């Protein structure tokens, strides 16, 4: 039968944070559920208000001889007057108006908008893609004035994407593959058929590529101060919940464009003998197709097209491979884990990141599949969010593939 | 026998995913958690519960979908003059004249988002025992934009949405744990 | 309760110092913005966005197999006196992002199935 | 069968770096996850910060008379005087005040954008054409028209090309091949198309070089003491090499295979399978995206076609092939511990060779061989096997 959730409470209590003026705890999850019996929603981790028992620390954390920017940011002091954002706060810009210069004299350029989406958080439990830690509208008074991408017209890239680029690559695949199988004998009558279809498919429609900066990086406000209200204690289920709310990981390599694919699978048998009559009949049929970037109009007008015995009108394509420009996707990357971005120049930061790491094997432990019981048949055991399951297009039936 | 036609369909507009800390709750909210009492009063726990929410997507998916379940057992018309390519054919045709026949009836519609006209005629054309043309699946797409709705959630219960500042803070918070506990019980 | 430095709302919240004077509604009503009109300083630099439709009536709250009938318990009206912003590719329109939302990503994506097994 | 990620301990800490205020170990990878095992991403370098525990140098680094740039960048009063913006940060405006115009005296240019990416940066993981360790908005104060490429339009060539020669070639590649067997019966296809157009070829200048801003900084923030995290961050963030010299161009290839057999008491076989692929790099995207589909058909194309894809590498290029110099050569001497910068940089790569080797996977079942992804040691095979590890049939 089914499995509903399974759990142990905290078994532990923190002592009073001073600066932060709260406590935690954190419990044990046995079983989030198994073939759709009852979600454990109850949390990994909770936290109490205390009057603290000692006095805060000095509050301040200043890099020196960088500006102390009103966000809480550090950044080179000159930089504060130019007309580049670096603080997180164009008014720190606005203060200094005796040598307010933009980082380029002259030119006349625009926004990279695949660069300011660039180093997307991103969580395991799906590949979501989360936006990006990273700052990316600082231009660390670079001019840096690139003209990549097809309009071939003028854009800034910003501090954080040490590289991006426009690379307008192309691949498609075909392959459609049939058979037909009979066999007939007499004594007694008997015979029998089969028949089978696969198709694969797919196009790429590449737009672009980038890294991020592994050193000197410029961080969101945000992500730089929601470091400032971690526990500094291994609460599991608090550094648990920073990896659910800005990612396990950042990434930066880039495949940014629109992609399709399609599959068929078909598969069809029939069976006679002959007073006596006695017959079978069995098929399985499964037919598939995935869009994903460029605008509403064409994309989604592509998708369904793509299945039918319709040939395509190759202007249709045209006119998504144009739209791709304006809404990416990410088809590929290279991930980092989340914890390279709490910088040096603030306090404990060492041990916060040793605790952003056992987070993330926590992470990797308890939404292990390993703990969930064994799918029947041919099938395999999948994960959803608060249970475990499987399915079988394959002659099987049943949430954990059961019967025939 | 045993038999079976689907037909399922995905459009997605955006992912949301929001914060589990340093999070501003409507005043509307906190004042009906200001209002709860220290004892585990159930009956008014009940009443928050069901006054904004027993759950929350810590994120979701913006878009619209549909799923369009032949019941048809396909020999119901199959014996009449059309093949099973055919069919497939006219419901995605000349061997009969299906789309004017009574002989397609027991299509079943979900169909979640869009403005009403063309929900309207998508689930029009269906229950008339018609396919649908691209035209109209497009025409329904383009209309997400004003009148989205969440095709999946990932789930959890409201009681972490309690500001660490209130009055008895884990007393309520705990008992809003035994209340939600209890809903499962509550429910046959 | 007591903000400090800082300034307490009408209903009952803490808003920073810095957000009252900037446009955003920090406290209902635009009840924040009695008067800073010497210094009204504005979130963007006096950039265009129009305010996401499809994010403020984001995180509904929840019933076992239900949803609420008034929008939301979070309040999608705030963003920390922050710009940050996302863009709708199909009409080429910048939003910014409600402060709850830790994340919006507008995507294009369609995906479709057919399927039938039979004995 | 699946297998997960495996490291080393971390290594003992280094001592404080005194300028630098850091300190650090490494980890290596052992296994990167193999099979649908559980993939490996966490650091091989992390890093904790000190109070030093003995003084910095003192922090000047300039070379000799040079002038002392804003970016702190090597360079000559003839190249700020004449207005030319070389030393990396717009600073002309301070150096002079009379007759500062650039060096084309009336005769101003424009510059080119396939000239500017020259000297891509290069890594053998993924192998990208990472953007310019060179400053190539260096000019080193020359007027340096070219009117090469096909917008028959002069533009200024950046210091470090020697020439951006737009030698062009266009070559197409075809070979078809067919055979047929009776006595039963068997058929046989394969199809092989390549059309290559090279717009021009750019080689850097091997002495001389001047690096961006961002390049030379990024390697004075090195740890002088190896220590692998900040020599491979470099690495990793500038590449394991230089493209000396490349192709620009565009290029398309194509495949199509078939084979196809066929053979009281009944017995009868069919046995078929298909196999076609296109590829498009370089050109703009209305006419490349057309073309790559356009071909997987059979379709006889317009030729016109053909001259619009080809023409738009002109103003949209792909990198075809190059030759890799070993990065480090980008160190200028004339900066402090320059030498022990390259000395170790070449043993983080030498380590990058030890760490990325799949050799020492297991070994994929049946007809199969074994490939190295981001956390996965992977196989795919012949004779319809199957699975990630091709166990199954
Ligand atoms: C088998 O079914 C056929 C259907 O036409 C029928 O004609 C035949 O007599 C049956 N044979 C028997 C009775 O086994
Ligand atoms: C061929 O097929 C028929 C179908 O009834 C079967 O009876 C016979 O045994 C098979 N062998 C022959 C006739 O070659
Ligand atoms: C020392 O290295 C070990 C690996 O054996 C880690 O687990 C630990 O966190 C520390 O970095
Ligand atoms: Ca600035």
């Amino acid at each position: 039968s089914h499995i509903d959730c399974r759990m142990s409470p905290w078994s532990e209590w923190s002592q009073c944070d001073p600066c932060l003026r709260q406590m935690f705890r954190s419990r044990s999850i046995e079983v989030f559920g198994q073939f759709n019996g009852k979600r454990c929603t109850d949390a990994v981790g909770d936290r109490r208000q205390c009057v603290p028992t000692e006095p805060c620390e000095d509050a301040e954390d200043d890099c020196g001889n960088d500006f102390q920017c009103s966000t809480g940011r550090c950044i080179k002091m000159r930089l504060r007057c130019n007309g580049d954002n670096d603080c997180g706060d164009f008014s720190d810009e606005d203060d200094c108006e005796s040598e307010p210069r933009p980082p380029c004299r002259d030119r006349v350029v625009e926004e990279s908008e695949l660069a300011r989406t660039a180093g997307y958080g991103i969580n395991i439990l799906g590949m979501d893609p989360l936006s990006t830690p990273f700052d990316n509208e600082f231009y660390n008074g670079l001019c840096n004035r690139d003209r990549d991408g097809n309009t071939l017209t003028y854009y800034r890239r910003p501090w954080n994407v040490a590289s991006l680029i426009y690379e307008t690559k192309g691949e498609k695949n075909f392959r459609t593959e049939h058979y037909e199988e009979q066999i007939e004998a007499f004594k007694l009558s008997y015979s029998s058929k089969k028949e089978k279809m696969f198709l694969h498919v797919k196009g790429e429609i590449h737009l672009g590529r980038f890294v991020m900066r592994n050193r000197d990086v410029v961080l969101t406000t945000t992500f730089v101060d929601d470091i400032k209200a971690l526990p500094t204690t291994y609460e599991k289920g608090e550094y648990f919940a920073f990896l659910e709310t800005y990612g396990t990981h950042y990434s930066s390599s880039g495949s940014l464009g629109g992609l399709y694919e399609l599959i068929y699978v078909l598969d069809k048998a029939s069976m006679k003998r002959k007073a006596v009559n006695i017959t079978s009949e069995n098929l399985i049929d499964d037919v598939v197709s995935l869009i994903r970037g460029g605008t509403r109009k064409y994309a989604f007008e592509l998708k369904e097209k793509l299945l039918r015995g319709t040939v395509i009108d190759v202007t249709d394509f045209v006119n998504w491979a144009s739209s791709i420009n304006d809404a990416p996707v990410l088809i590929s990357q290279k991930l980092s884990p989340i914890y390279n971005l709490v910088p040096v120049k603030m306090k404990n930061a060492h041990l916060k990141k040793q605790n952003l790491e056992r987070a993330i094997e926590d992470y990797i432990n308890e939404f292990s599949v390993r703990k969930c019981h064994t799918c029947q048949n041919g099938g395999t055991v999948i994960l959803m969010d608060g249970k475990c399951l499987c399915a079988c297009p394959f002659k099987f039936e049943g949430i954990a593939c059961e019967i025939s | 026998e045993k038999m079976f036609l689907h037909v399922k369909g995905e459009i997605h507009l955006g992912r949301f995913v929001m914060r589990n800390r340093d999070v501003v709750l409507t005043t509307t909210f906190v004042d009906d958690i200001k209002a709860l009492p220290t004892t585990y009063e159930k009956g008014e726990y009940f009443a928050f519960l069901e006054t904004y929410g027993t759950h929350y997507s810590s994120s979701g998916s913006l878009g619209g979908l549909y799923e369009l379940i032949y019941v048809l057992d396909k020999a119901s018309m199959k014996r009449k003059g059309v093949e099973l390519k055919d069919i497939k054919r006219c419901l995605g045709c000349v061997k009969v004249n299906i789309t004017s026949e009574n002989l397609i009836d027991d299509v079943v519609s979900l169909i979640r988002g869009g403005t009403r006209k063309y929900a309207f005629e998508l689930k029009e054309k269906l229950l008339r025992g018609t396919v649908i043309d691209v035209t109209d699946f497009v025409n329904w797409a383009s209309s997400i934009n004003d009148a989205p709705v969440l095709i999946s959630q990932k789930l959890s219960p409201i009681y972490n949405l309690v500001p660490v500042k209130m009055k008895n803070a884990h007393l309520k918070k705990q008992n809003l744990e035994r209340a939600i506990e209890d809903y499962i019980n509550e429910f046959s």
